[PDB]
RNA sequence: GCGAUGAUCACCCGGGUGGGUACAAAUGGCAGUCUGACAAGU
């Protein structure tokens, strides 16, 4: 199930309160999800880590 | 390569390719494996097209598994490098996506085309 | 005159009594892949837990193993042929050795 | 951007919406049924009845046909107008799919035009406006 | 409350009330399998576990609203169902057979295939048998004589895939169940014509066609045919 | 046995009517079917 | 004499025909149809049975690939005593590799020789005394699955559904890891309050 | 052979509906998984 979705979904996987709460006021949208815990983010600084 | 199947014939290919680029100049074309995932799941993919040397090949692998279960024609071409230039981008594209509309000026050119992938199948 | 340790121990006693179901139920779950029928076999989970540290692997089956366990317990409910007779022909599939490993010692962890 | 994403939600909501009540629903079936015989005799005296071994009434009841040894609270005015209810309900779940469908497509066909390229407006003798891009590939 | 009616075929109900639906007994209360509606009503009374039927998804449950005069899948009977993609309606087909009956559901795909395994556990009367379908001599052992043979193989040859396995475990008087997709076999003539061919072709291997049934709103250009396995 | 006298065809035949009867119920009403037809048509196009 | 070798799940039979030819007989359908002419005309010559599960998929396998397996061989080793003797196979694949065997058996399969097996079937649980037909299914049952298991390449070392266990075992312990400290802490704490503040850690405390 | 160490103080036909507290399960609902070609340097 995880493998068929798209690398987009996966971004944002765990916080889909905060996602579809954005969505539905015109708001944005957040950017890091679960990933938020890897490695690599933790390494990034400032708007790295969304990018 | 034996996984890509069913894979175009030359003749059948420059079809495909011929259509993949009037589809991106009426900004009808998807490009990318993963926007190309979710056209899919909204339902608005006429057909999807795969290359069949992209490395490793199960990067794209889900895709028939998605388009047998939505009902969507899908059909492999054998350069990757081909399948970019015919979206009109400077990268490689390992998949691409027609979207569905039904007033658009290429209409019958895909629903030939889309004919002949469904006998492929 | 401290009366403390009472109100220590009551709430320290109900807490043993939901982790050791909530666990005991786990170790169910886990030995059910392997084993699904043994669950419905042996109902209370301590039991279970016992019999299942001892038959960690259902294609074993001696008769020597069964008078063992049929010590287990007692045969009076028949357990004791069910099992060999059931672990003879059974659904269960067979997990990795380190996922039984961790069976036994959850199950090691609810007899604790 | 932001526009295009509150529309699809709303879309993608309808869809869903709408797979579950046309599970809901049961369609009557409409096909064609044939039967084989081997005589051209039986032919001719065929008859359903005779062949199901029922009622006449009961034998165009497609879903349910039972031969005559099985047969051996609410109103059903309002029981009537609760299905018809479930069956507009559906209907209407779709068309609100169809509007979100074209308004969505009209919002993406604007943001085309918002990002780069060279664009040529085409218009037909019966009005409508398109843009058609020019050949050339993205850098 | 929903009012749940006997049908004419046996392990086969109606969920009568403000929704009507074709509906089956469920063999493993508690759990769906494809995410189907379930239904339980008491009855002396005892609440007793059903499952929906959706005739889109199921070609053989098209075959029901669509009226087939008869059906060998009944309660106690031995069922080999061909082309068993998943258990969406091999779980169904168990339904009506019943704890007593046993379903044979052959399939290739491998991806399909651990699907169907894992509804399988859970399905006692299900014998999973991962294997290709045009050479029944495989799957021998594991098969014995079955009263009907239910086939949704969407292959040009399939009316050969019918033969070999009811020539091999199908009981005489067998039953034969078809479904039929033209566009497979033959797009460039209209249904009808092709539906022609498949029931002749089958006369040819001593089955004899007792009724044909197209099965619109549900699906198009396909059709159920129904024969009986005549050996002598 | 096919024994049936001439009042035994009437009791039962009398059941297939009550049945018969019942089952009309829940098939529903034809000027309601005339719009749900509609419907249908729309909903499956 | 003629001989007949029924596969099935529970093991190898081989049927002892009375005529030598009986598969030249165009009446066979009528011949057979009750159980009592099919245990008239066949009796069971040797039995080998498939002790466990792990040698019954490793036979079926053998089978399904057209090959003579060990246990086959044996049993066919014991009939090898009756001097020109007709086999009759199911499958002609495994009709060949009997035949490489060298041994002193005519073996034949043919479509006639079909019928012989229908009939078979059909009443094998009573021409197989002992065994009831509900346990015919159930090792079948058994040996299907574990026939798929392998031809799906299944491994006890690919199964994700242990991954979503363990991870949601893994945060209830840690769950339950804080209740204890913390009542270990407030209760030895009665006796010894300072060393919550000094030392944090659950486990060292 | 008493007591301030405490007297006294929902519905329907043996059967079924109505209400409350606690816990557990649900592949039951809310509920729908962001965008898509430029960016950084000399």
């Amino acid at each position: 199930s995880l493998a068929k979705s798209p690398a987009s979904t996966i971004q944002i996987l765990g916080a889909e309160k905060a996602l579809f709460r954005a969505l539905k006021t015109k708001h944005d949208t957040p950017k890091y999800g679960l990933l938020y815990h890897a490695s690599l983010v933790g390494q990034a600084t400032g708007k790295n880590k969304g990018k | 390569n034996p996984k890509a199947f069913p894979l175009a014939d030359a003749a059948l290919t420059q079809q495909i390719l011929d259509v993949v680029q009037q589809a991106a100049n009426l900004r009808q074309l998807k490009k990318g494996a993963n926007e190309a995932t979710k056209t899919l799941n909204r339902g608005i993919s006429e057909f999807i097209i795969m290359a069949a040397d992209c490395e490793p090949i199960e990067i794209l692998l889900h895709l028939p598994l998605l388009c047998e279960d939505k009902n969507v024609p899908y059909v492999f071409v054998p350069s990757r490098v081909a399948l970019g230039r015919a979206c009109g981008v400077s990268r490689p594209v390992i998949a691409a996506s027609i979207t569905t509309n039904d007033a658009s000026a290429i209409k019958t050119q895909i629903y030939a085309v889309k004919d002949k992938i469904e006998t492929l199948l | 005159k401290n009366d403390n340790h009472i109100i220590q121990a009551i709430a320290l006693l109900d807490q043993l009594d939901k982790d050791i179901n909530t666990f005991a139920m786990r170790v169910k779950e886990w030995y059910g892949w392997h084993f699904p029928e043994l669950a419905k076999l042996v109902p209370d989970n301590y039991t279970f837990a016992k019999l299942v540290l001892f038959i960690k692997d259902k294609a074993s089956l001696n008769d020597d193993s069964l008078h063992d366990l049929a010590a287990l317990l007692n045969e009076d409910s028949g357990i004791a042929q069910r099992v060999i007779d059931n672990a003879r022909i059974s659904m269960g599939q067979d997990i990795s050795e380190t996922d039984m490993e961790n069976v036994c010692v959850f199950a090691q962890r609810v007899a604790s | 951007t932001q526009d295009s994403n509150y529309v699809r939600t709303l879309r993608q909501i309808e869809l869903k919406k709408l797979e579950k009540g046309a599970k809901q629903l049961m369609f009557k079936s409409s096909g064609n049924h044939t039967i084989f015989v081997d005589s051209r005799e039986k032919m001719n005296e065929f008859t359903p009845e005779k062949f199901f071994n029922t009622t006449s009434e009961m034998v165009n009841r497609s879903e349910n046909r039972l031969t005559k040894d099985q047969l051996a609270i609410m109103p059903k005015e309002s029981l009537d107008k609760k299905k018809l209810k479930k069956f507009k309900q559906v209907k209407q779940h779709l068309q609100r799919e169809t509007q979100l469908k074209q308004v969505q497509q009209r919002m993406d066909a604007q943001r085309e035009l918002l990002k780069k390229g060279s664009k040529k407006k085409i218009v037909d003798s019966s009005g409508k406006i398109s843009f058609k891009w020019k050949k050339q590939r993205k850098r | 409350k929903v009012v749940i009616e006997p049908h004419r075929h046996a392990g086969v109900y109606i969920a009568r009330g403000k929704e009507d639906l074709l509906v089956t007994k469920n063999m493993a209360p508690g759990e769906s399998v494809y995410g189907e509606k379930r239904i339980s009503v008491e009855e002396p009374p005892t609440k007793v576990e059903y499952r929906v039927w959706n005739p889109f998804r199921s070609k053989l449950a098209a075959g029901i609203m669509g009226g087939l005069d008869e059906l060998f899948i009944a309660p106690g009977k031995k069922v080999l169902y061909l082309g068993a993609a998943s258990g969406t309606s091999v779980s169904h087909v168990s339904d009506v057979v019943g704890p007593e009956g046993v379903v044979y559901a052959v399939e290739f795909s491998h991806r399909p295939g651990r699907e169907l395994i894992s509804m399988a556990k859970k399905r006692p009367n299900i014998i999973p048998i991962i294997e290709d379908a045009r050479h029944p001599q495989k799957y021998r052992m594991l098969i014995g004589m079955v009263d009907c043979v239910f086939a949704d193989v969407a292959q040009p040859d399939q009316a050969r895939i019918i033969a070999l396995n009811s020539h091999m475990f199908l009981k005489d008087q067998g039953g034969v169940v078809i479904s039929i997709k033209a566009n497979c076999i033959d797009s460039t003539v209209d249904a009808e014509t092709v539906f022609a061919r498949e029931v002749q072709k089958l006369r040819e291997e001593r089955i004899k066609p007792l009724e044909q049934l197209t099965l619109e709103p549900y699906e198009r250009d396909h059709c159920i045919v129904v024969g009986r396995y005549m050996r002598s | 046995e096919g024994t049936l006298t001439d009042h035994e065809r009437k009791y039962l035949n009398k059941l297939i009517k009550r049945n018969s009867q019942n089952l009309r119920s829940w098939d529903l009403e034809e000027e309601v079917r005339d719009e749900l037809e509609d419907i249908q048509q729309s909903i499956l196009k | 004499m003629a001989y007949v070798l029924t596969e099935t799940s529970a093991g190898y039979a081989l049927l002892k025909a009375s005529d030598k030819k009986i598969y030249k007989s165009s009446s066979l359908i009528q011949d057979l149809d009750s159980s009592d002419k099919v245990l008239k005309e066949f009796k069971i010559a040797a039995f080998s049975k498939f002790n466990s599960a792990a040698n019954a998929l490793e036979e079926a396998n053998s089978i399904i690939e057209g090959k003579v397996s060990s246990q086959l061989e044996k049993l066919l080793e014991e009939i090898k005593k009756d001097k020109k003797s007709t086999l009759i196979v199911s499958e002609t694949k495994l009709a060949n590799a009997i035949n490489k065997l060298g041994l002193n058996f005519n073996v034949v399969s043919d479509a006639v020789t079909l019928d012989i097996y229908r009939a078979i079937k059909e009443y094998l649980p009573e021409l197989l005394p002992g065994m009831s037909d509900n346990d015919l299914s159930k090792m079948s049952l058994g040996l299907a699955h574990s026939i798929g298991r392998h031809k799906l390449k299944f491994s006890a070392d690919k199964v994700d559904v242990m991954i979503i266990q363990a991870i949601a075992l893994l945060d209830d312990l840690d769950k339950e890891l804080n209740t204890y400290a913390m009542r270990c802490k407030e209760w030895y704490g009665w006796h010894f309050p300072e060393l919550a503040k000094i030392v944090t850690d659950s486990v060292a405390y």
